[PDB]
């Protein structure tokens, strides 16, 4: 609990930053299950299939409903990853102004050329009666080409590859655009460039240590895998429940009983298993809308947060946002959102305006502040004092017009 | 006199193979950590009740305990199950037996069957008149207690006796000590291992952790 | 233009394999059905049947019986069954009381002495016996599921040959114990030779199915009848000829999907057999399945018709449907 | 509403919810957006609305030349909120809707206890007083099968309804991230 | 003893309603809990008017 040190005359300005690489895990797709509902309800039996046809459309619309989900797992995966019409790749030399991306770009020393951070994600994330799994359209090797394209655009060309033709720009200059996006005046980047590289590299070090040490770092993805697998376990267990039949082993009912008896017993196993299948498919349709709302959010962070620099506070992870890097994960995506965080305040006296040659003056960029003895103009999100001039400031009114104005000299660049 | 049963009295519940799987079932078992009555065989011993079914064990090196009697009134008016070990075979009979003043082995009838450094465990239960015997033999050096550790009893027989039982006693090679425990219908969780051997179990009414392990079907709880 | 999932295909069972035990004894039903004196229902008699073979055709085709009603199995199918034990229950009653003997009925016999379980699975067989048991024969006497007991609760009949249901009826109940355990009583059906590695219809000791039988590496304990998978279904069976351990596998199946350019472009098509090797089914093998009628191409294009696991198809030049690894772009 | 139905308490009690909105608000008043982006930086409120004016392209001198007028307008506008919320029970109609739906779903769920479903009675203990199991199992099969369908109904309604409230909670966490912890450039998003 | 013949429905319905009742505190946490300290105001309300 924190009583903030507010008063009409006091402002705190951060003197320093930390360039924290965060981590946001999103599901993007789930297991493309395809259930042969006739072989599930009636496996190997003509005598049971001839009863399932009495119940009309259901097995056709259960195949339609699951194919509706299974087709769109590739729509989700294509909308999240295929946001680029050419596969970019980095040059062999990695002259990125001190930043070390070797851990997030492909490692050639692998049969599927994932990054080092993707190889942690693919390790920390972890049934044959009519149930089957269709393959994803894109192999997880093609997903590793698309994340390397989105990433080799982002490392060499900024947003431009998402906004038309890709245009190269030296990466230390793309970060000067990223500092302008948050209202930090870029001389603060170059006058600190190696410190910013070391904080990115050290934060990349912390990401590996986190994914190596802590299983719950993949928790949101592993929970999706567990929900789908637990819904399949629950669907398969229900083949063996009696539902009020004499038995649940269907060929043992059909061997024990003649048709006049057996068509009564089998209606219980059909109306039981069909209710247990419509339960499963409805759970999957709602769970597919929970994963698709996560695919549209992951598509939206790929658009605004990798291909752009979102202005939306706390959207691209905690902080003022600089850029993001996509890493693939099984059934999902991980964004390494690089956020600027202001990290070390000083308390300053302040005034909303300054009065000089009878007229009031106001800054063009940021605020007026004082260390007590001197008056300065400085940018919002980083302390760098400047002795105030008419090139830093503009005119209105007179000292009587304003509340909280102070009497000080505003310098003349023409003198 | 008593001791703690610990983990003892777990046995394969049905004649099915399972492997690498955490199956859960409700059957008569010896409840975990329950008190077992410990009897000195020498210096003459009592007749016992039988209740739902009985766990019996002995610790041995010279094999002095060599059978059992089961029945209701034990007076030739009721049919009784007799079991004996003649060192060459197990020998099993049920008859309208009339019984000795105190039965021992001197070192109508309607069924017959034929085949401290040791611990021998046996479980006896009756199911709608059909009577099952399960067992294990294992080495020990614990001369005065039951081993706090896991072992499992495999079946030996199904006996179609058709007979009610409420009383029992053991038989001795008169020219030692043994344990008795009583079964109850507690639900269990049973870890069939990578070989299909039942290596670990939980009693789903011991304590709230054990009821959690049976809720999740897992021997680990996060 | 698309891929359309028109069918699912199942590799057929080649032939039928029946594999019961090499037991040869013919069962003692003749001893029960031709015994001279029967019991009084107030203290009803019982007999085990085990380790023998049971031709029910002899009983079912016999004109000797007024009833043959069966309550969890059909009398026509009994020869196609095997089970652990029968238990035959034997007694005599008035014919007017026989209708009480059912798996949930109520009456002066059924509620007070010979109660059947609510889930009784057997057959009830009875006949009039006036030309046998009537004399009068005051020895025949009447009183929970299968209960036994010792102005008293005992009432006699008194059957005379002048007595239709006024007559003594002689009744046998066969109480089949269809537990999954060691089967000891089977119908007359001869065991076949045993086939391996190939799809077959099968029946082991009464455990019916269809699948591929393979010699297992699985460890075994001498009481094991059969073994189960990670989820609760039969994975393995003990062979009753001699005690080797076989797997069961479901006979190979998959979805069948037709790749087509649109009918306005062409009438040529290609077919994907999902999740199967082509040796179970101009031809190509994919991670999605066996692909037939498409032409495999080393070039890569944008994905026109998506198939799976990086493979796509399109219609190209002399024209054919090609299938290829998709290019993700320039 | 007492036949097996229960309501669990929320983890955050309404006093802790009100401490968090008081922390969000005491941050928003004394420190602007900065408490979202990092360590909360204090800034005088006459400077914070001047940042919001720069965020809408209105030059900061337009605040200071009109500070009393803008404050008197703002205090008047907040004054109107109290009158609105006194008179306008329909303004709360989006919370009162959710609370009405989840009452109506449980009223419907308890109405379905009383329904016959083709059994002789919906009073299960009175069937169990009337009948032996060979008969009663045919009747209780229908009550079980009807009540099971009525839960698979209610729980499908609650899952579909939970995805609608969770879209609203992510929309509310977004409004809280962008418009409370920040300022939004998104036209017609925050008023 | 009849409901048990229908199997894993009653437990998956409890699982489903628990998936809702746990996420009601995820929703309520993600909306309100966006601030890691409980900030509070000073005694004097000098907010420029």
């Amino acid at each position: 609990e924190n009583s903030v040190a507010y008063s009409n005359n006091s402002i705190a300005i951060p003197t320093n930053f930390t360039i924290s690489v965060t981590t946001e895990i999103l599901p993007v797709s789930m297991t493309k299950t395809s259930v042969d509902c006739t072989m599930y309800i009636c496996g190997d039996s003509t005598e049971c299939s001839n009863l399932l046809l009495q119940y009309g459309s259901f097995c056709t619309q259960l195949n339609r409903a699951l194919t509706g989900i299974a087709v769109e797992q590739d729509k989700n995966t294509q909308e999240v990853f295929a946001q680029v019409k050419q596969i970019y790749k980095t040059p062999p030399i990695k002259d990125f102004g001190g930043f070390n991306f070797s851990q997030i770009l492909p490692d050639p020393s692998k049969p599927s050329k994932r990054s080092f951070i993707e190889d942690l994600l693919f390790n920390k994330v972890t049934k044959y009666i009519g149930l089957t799994v269709l393959p994803p359209l894109l192999t997880d090797e093609m997903i590793a080409q698309y994340t390397s394209a989105l990433l080799a655009g982002t490392i060499t060309s900024g947003w431009t590859f998402g906004a038309g033709a890709a245009l190269q720009i030296p990466f230390a200059m793309q970060m000067a655009y990223r500092f302008n996006g948050i209202g930090v005046t870029q001389n603060v980047l170059y006058e600190n460039q190696k410190l910013i590289a070391n904080q990115f590299n050290s934060a990349i070090g912390k990401i590996q240590d986190s994914l190596s040490s802590t299983a719950s770092a993949l928790g949101k993805l592993q929970d999706v895998v567990n929900q789908n697998a637990q819904a399949l376990n629950t669907l398969v267990k229900q083949l063996s429940s009696n539902f009020g039949a004499i038995s649940s082993v269907l060929n043992d009912i059909l061997s024990r009983l003649d048709p006049p008896e057996a068509e009564v017993q089998i209606d219980r196993l059909i109306t039981g298993r069909l209710q247990s299948l419509q339960t499963y498919v409805t759970q999957q349709l709602i769970r597919a809308a929970e994963i698709r709302a996560s695919a549209n959010l992951a598509a939206t962070k790929m658009s605004e947060c990798v291909l752009g620099q979102s202005k939306r506070v706390d959207f691209c992870g905690k902080g003022y946002h600089l850029m993001s890097f996509p890493q693939s994960a099984p059934h999902g995506v991980v964004f390494l959102h690089v956020t600027y965080v202001p990290a070390q305040e000083k308390n300053f006296t302040t005034a909303p305006a300054i009065c000089h040659d009878g007229k009031a003056h106001f800054p063009r960029e940021g605020v007026f502040v004082s260390n007590g003895t001197h008056w300065f103009v400085t940018q919002r999100n980083f302390y760098e004092p400047q002795i105030i001039t008419t090139d830093n400031t503009f005119v209105s009114g007179n000292c009587d017009v304003v509340i909280g104005i102070v009497n000080n000299t505003v310098y003349d660049p023409l003198q | 006199a008593y001791t703690n049963s610990f983990t003892r009295g777990v046995y394969y519940p049905d004649k099915v193979f399972r492997s690498s799987v955490l199956h859960s079932t409700q059957d008569l078992f010896l409840p975990f950590f329950s008190n077992v009555t410990w009897f000195h065989a020498i210096h003459d011993n009592p007749v016992l009740p039988f209740n739902d079914g009985v766990y019996f064990a002995s610790t041995e090196k010279s094999n002095i305990i060599r059978g059992w009697i089961f029945g209701t009134t034990l007076d030739s008016k009721t049919q009784s199950l007799l079991i004996v070990n003649n060192a060459t075979n197990v020998v099993i009979k049920v008859c309208e037996f009339q019984f000795c003043n105190d039965p021992f082995l001197g070192v109508n009838c309607t069924f017959e069957y034929v085949s401290f450094k040791n611990l021998r465990e046996f479980v006896f239960k009756n199911i709608d008149g059909y009577f099952k015997i399960y067992s294990k033999h294992t080495p020990i050096n614990l001369v005065r207690d039951l081993p706090q550790g896991f072992s499992a009893l495999e079946p030996l027989v199904d006996l179609p006796i058709g007979i009610n039982i409420t009383r029992f006693q053991t038989l001795l090679a008169l020219h030692a000590a043994y344990y008795v425990g009583y079964l109850q219908p507690r639900t269990f969780l049973l870890k069939y291992n990578e070989n299909g051997t039942i290596t670990d179990a939980v009693d789903c009414a011991l304590d709230p952790l054990s009821e959690t392990k049976c809720t999740l079907k897992s021997f680990t709880v996060e | 233009k698309g891929i359309y999932q028109t069918s699912n295909f199942r590799v057929q069972p080649t032939e039928s394999i029946v594999r019961f035990p090499n037991i040869t004894n013919l069962c003692p039903f003749g001893e029960v059905f031709n015994a001279t004196r029967f019991a009084s229902v107030y203290a009803w008699n019982r007999k085990r049947i085990s380790n023998c073979v049971a031709d029910y055709s002899v009983l079912y085709n016999s004109a000797s019986f007024s009833t043959f009603k069966c309550y969890g199995v059909s009398p026509t199918k009994l020869n196609d069954l095997c089970f652990t034990n029968v238990y035959a229950d034997s007694f005599v009653i008035r014919g007017d009381e026989v209708r009480q003997i059912a798996p949930g009925q109520t009456g002066k016999i059924a509620d007070y002495n010979y109660k059947l379980p609510d889930d009784f699975t057997g057959c009830v067989i009875a006949w009039n016996s006036n030309n046998l048991d009537s004399k009068g024969n005051y020895n025949y006497l009447y009183r929970k599921p299968f209960e036994r007991d010792i102005y008293f609760p005992l009432q006699s009949y008194g059957f005379q040959p002048t007595n239709v249901g006024y007559q003594p009826y002689r009744v046998v109940v066969l109480s089949f114990e269809l537990l999954h355990a060691p089967a000891t009583v089977c119908g007359p059906k001869k065991s076949t030779n045993l086939v391996k590695n190939k799809c077959v219809n099968f029946n082991f000791n009464g455990l019916t199915g269809t699948g591929v039988l393979t010699e297992s590496n699985k460890k075994f304990l001498p009481f094991q009848q059969f073994g189960r998978d990670i989820l609760d279904i039969t994975d393995a069976v003990r062979d009753p000829q001699t005690l080797e351990i076989l797997d069961i596998t479901p006979c190979s199946f998959g979805g069948v999907s037709v790749i087509t350019p649109g009918t306005n472009t062409s009438n040529q098509v290609a077919v994907l057999y999902q999740d199967v090797n082509c040796t179970e089914v101009n031809v190509f093998q994919t991670r999605a399945g066996c692909l037939i009628g498409a032409e495999h191409v080393n070039n890569s294009y944008e994905c026109d018709i998506p198939i799976g696991a990086g493979i796509c198809a399109s219609y190209q030049t002399s024209q054919s449907i090609i299938a290829y690894t998709m290019s993700l772009g320039a």
